[PDB]
RNA sequence: UAACUGUCCUAAGGUAGCGAAAUUCCUUGACUUGUAAUUGGCGUCCUGCAUGAAUGGCGGAACGACUGUCGGGCUGUCUCUAACAUGGAAUCUGUGAAUUUGAAAUCUUCGUGCAGAUGCGAAGGCGCUGGCAAGGGACGAAGAGACCCUAUGCAGCUUCGCUGGGUGCUAAGAGUUACUCUUAUCCUCAAGCUUUUCUGGGACGGAUGCUUCCUAAAUAGUAACGGGAGUGAUCAAUGGUACUGCUACUUAAAUAGAAAGCAGUGCUUGACUGUAAGAACCACAGUUCGAGCAGGGACGCAAGUCGGCAUUAAUGACCCAGGGUAACAU
RNA sequence: UACCGUACUGCAAACCGACUCAGGUGGGCUAGUAUAUAUACUCAGGCCAUAGAAUCAACCAUGUUAAAGGAACUCGGCAAAAU
RNA sequence: AGUCAUAGGUAGCAGAACGUUCUGGAACAAUUACGCUGAAAACAGUAACAGAAUUGAAGCUGCUAACAUAAGUAACACUAAAUGGAUAACAUGGCCGUAAGCCCAAGGUUUUGCAUAACAAACAGUGAAUACGGUU
RNA sequence: GACACGUGGCUAGGGGUGAAAGGCCAAUCAAGUUCGGUAAUAGCUGGUUUUCUGCGAAAUCUAUUCAGGUAAAGAGUGUGUACUAAGACCAU
RNA sequence: CAGCUAUAAUUUAGCGUACCUUUUGCAUUAUGGGUUAGCUACUCAAUAGACGUGAGUUAAGCAGAAAGCUUACUGAGAUUUUUUUA
RNA sequence: GGGAUUGCUGACUGAUAGUGCAAACAGUACUGUGAAGGAACUAAUGAAACUGGGCUAUAAGUGCGCAUUCCACCAAUACGUGAGCAUUCGCGCAUUACCAUUCUCCAGAGGAUUUAAAUGCACAAACCUAUAUGCCUUUUGGCAUAUGAUUACACUUCGUUA
């Protein structure tokens, strides 16, 4: 037997900054 | 060249540092002493 | 190492995360993040990338431009922007055209434009 | 091994198959060289024993 | 016989109604019938290896291509086979495969031999080739898996094997303000991983360091789940040194010991710091002895001994974690 | 009053089974003795092409008959016979 | 060029060579070769010096192709039955007759018709006109 | 009749369906078939193709998730170095 | 195991337990092959060690290089010399 | 990175090789319900197995067709076409005739070997398609700032007349 609780990270996911605007007007 | 039927006959399947499960390699104490400066710098005899 | 761990998703936050790139156009986007909860087993070889879920409501803010009332969907954390800057006419005014992110935010940004420009 | 012409000419006065087969007369063809071999080394024992015979009779 | 009493661990020691029964080792259970003769049934009896109201106990009408037995009739199943009929087979004409195949011109017996010989040895036999038959042999042919063992083997299943929030409920917060989010975790569901080895097969049992004695054959060394004793320590004195009395013990065994034995004393910590030529040994890692040099000490007038205990057992690498000190760094 | 089907086969040598494969393949119509679409012979109609020819082998398959017995056979009256 | 010494071999190690295809050195088979032998072997008889290799095969229940063996063997036995000098139109006999007859469906998709061999598939054939089935 | 048949339709693989047999799901299903990862992996089995010449072992020992595997030592070959020997025998 | 050796030369005598693979050991009644033909297995790149053959030596190699990179060198004052003799 | 033309490119292959396919119709016939799998076949020559019979018992010429360079017409700026084997130890194609004399085993079956050549293979060359600083790169993109969320602004100017 053996402890094995995980340790939790948040990763942004890095969201590009300002916009494009390749989308459906 | 090879002999019969061993592992060394199949070709590529063991590395040449395997010694059968005694890590003897791996027996020896690590050192982490890193060296003074001077031996990055060139060494110049007076004899020279 | 995003890109290593978008392709390491669990299948339900797989799915969670093509609905989420399906669906980001259609509601308002303020200042939402997605994130990825990846939980590091300290008993190593195990690396369990998910999603932390955003929360969704439907409100119905007033509008104090036009005089009517719209419902859009929303998070938390842009709820608190809009009301925090001063309301849905100053956002939809001070945030231009590409800090929204939305669809509809930007039908209602361009009716509380027209009908202002109409009311002038 | 040994020049396949060569082993069906040595073969060219066998039987059956083992006259025009290369791979039968191949192992026929090594079975009589090693009979040669004991065959020549026993020329001698023979003829002196015949010899032999000959001056007792 | 043990009905009522006497006892021990113990959730509790199995009722009217069951039992050599689908299930009872003794076994041909003693008992009646059954047959001339019965180990397989029927109905009793008790001595339940290892029966029994929800694993439902007690039997019944009707039902069954279910199972075990008895009578009547019936007849070639049989005593014991015969004749005949039809269609193959056998003859001719026409069409026309496949399994198998190292090459064969392939005798018998006895012996030998990878241990059952057509092929080797000794002796003998044999005009040659077929059709139709029988199948003892060619370890006939047909499947590189009938069974056993092994694998850094797979696969599926099971669980008080391990780890997980993946999944279902739950707990605590939060939002819109039933629903949703975050975090946690019992019990379920779905997975992912493990689950050694030696063995006169495997399983079972036993063992896996170190030391000593016999094997072990008079340097050393020398095996077998071969045979007899130990050990995983003790001791601030049972260490070191200088002495004092007495003499058959000191111990795991061997070698040894007038002290290395038995009782004592006076001081002390060498039960140190840094080293060590040279050897024993030995695959390597390690292991063992070690005079001498420097420091500071101990005992002794000195000679000189002391780097734990007469020796051979009580000595688990590296990694990782922690402590003191020293240098450098921030 | 246009367009599509209309040949042939369809319990089969033409479909499904590698085959001219003893297997599998749906619905409908029908005469007499006669009475039921069962049974024997027959009507309408169809068929006797896909190996032939004689003969007393053994043996095999499928049946007929069998004296006196009758489950005596056999793990078991299985199989036949019998109603 | 005369004396001595050595020469059994599996696993393994070392040394010397043969052969196949292609290339460089200008071109080594236009009009062929063919005295049948030589060499220790691999082989040779249409260069040689170097180089590049998808470079050598009785041996993997290997793969592909051809050809044997079993062997003119087994098979050509589910059925009604055939005969007359013909798988006959004619005659005789037999078999099915709730099929082995007739009409359709599904499916097949030309398998359908013509010549006393033949030169014939290259040629023919499916007609909605009864309110036939579909299409609605 | 808990019936049989015909014509389309629905449920698909860690899934369907099952009056429940490890049954069926297009003749190899306690995990269909096809394609891809994939030239998966196999300490196991089989095989390895021209010649000549010289030398020539081992099946002991230690360790091992290891005893049919591997590594070190012993025993082989080539190369180097070096002794009338770090050699073999015999005598005193 | 269908051959061998023969001055044996219209016919005899003697000798002769296939091959492969795997094994302590196989004629083995252990594996494999009906035959013939074609195809079918130690390759290539980078890096490391060793040997053979060299290059350069103003140390070498890579490179356009007086960039740069990788290997290689840099130390002791040590009484010794004519065949003997003034 | 990808899609088509050209390669006086190839110590690449040459019909069991090279693409699965060199072919009248190869992703074909055929297999499977289907997705999917997936052949063989060039032109001559005619090896062996196999089965019957017999026996034994002068590295040269000469013709054509082009390419290179000369010439003379040229768009006159890369050659544009045209006489010429004029030129080249060029390339491809075509062509080269022996006449006996029997002591050779024969006949079939089969498709190996030999010869011939890319439309096969691998690339290459132009052609077309697809923000800057530094960290990690790894045949190329993830991260802050700045001309920045804005319908707006610089440039290919042909000049020559002593
Ligand atoms: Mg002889
Ligand atoms: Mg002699
Ligand atoms: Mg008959
Ligand atoms: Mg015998
Ligand atoms: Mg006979
Ligand atoms: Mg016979
Ligand atoms: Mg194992
Ligand atoms: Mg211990
Ligand atoms: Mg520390
Ligand atoms: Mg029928
Ligand atoms: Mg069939
Ligand atoms: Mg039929
Ligand atoms: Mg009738
Ligand atoms: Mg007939
Ligand atoms: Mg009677
Ligand atoms: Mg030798
Ligand atoms: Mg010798
Ligand atoms: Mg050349
Ligand atoms: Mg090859
Ligand atoms: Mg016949
Ligand atoms: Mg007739
Ligand atoms: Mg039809
Ligand atoms: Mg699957
Ligand atoms: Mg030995
Ligand atoms: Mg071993
Ligand atoms: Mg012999
Ligand atoms: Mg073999
Ligand atoms: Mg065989
Ligand atoms: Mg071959
Ligand atoms: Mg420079
Ligand atoms: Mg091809
Ligand atoms: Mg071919
Ligand atoms: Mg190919
Ligand atoms: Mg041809
Ligand atoms: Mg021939």
């Amino acid at each position: 037997a053996v402890n094995n609780k995980p340790s939790l990270k948040y990763v942004p996911v890095p969201e590009s900054q300002h916009d494009d605007f390749t989308s459906e007007p | 060249g090879r002999g019969m039927k061993g592992q060394k006959s199949r070709g590529r399947g063991l590395h040449m540092l395997y010694d059968g499960g005694q890590l003897g390699l791996l027996k020896f104490p690590v050192t982490r002493q890193r060296p003074s400066y001077e031996v990055l710098y060139y060494h110049l005899g007076l004899s020279r | 190492n995003v890109r290593q761990l978008i392709s390491r998703l669990i299948p339900p936050a797989r799915k969670q995360f093509e609905h989420l790139q399906a669906h980001r156009r259609d509601v308002v986007w303020g200042d939402t993040q997605i994130t990825l909860r990846v939980r590091q087993y300290p008993k190593s070889k195990d690396e369990r990338v998910s999603l932390v879920l955003p929360n969704w409501h439907r409100v119905r803010l007033w509008s104090e431009a036009l005089g009517r009332k719209v419902e859009l969907v929303m998070t938390k954390d842009t709820l608190r922007h809009i009301e925090d800057m001063g309301g849905l006419d100053a956002y939809l005014i001070k945030t231009p055209e590409s800090r929204l992110k939305s669809n509809p935010a930007s039908a209602v940004k361009w009716e509380v434009m027209s009908a202002l420009r109409r009311r002038e | 091994p040994i020049n396949r012409q060569k082993i069906l000419q040595l073969a060219s006065s066998f039987r059956g198959r083992a006259r025009t087969c290369i791979n039968i007369a191949r192992l026929r063809v090594e079975k009589a060289l090693q009979h040669a071999y004991v065959g020549r080394k026993l020329k001698k024992r023979h003829w002196r024993s015949v010899w032999i015979q000959r001056i007792n009779a």
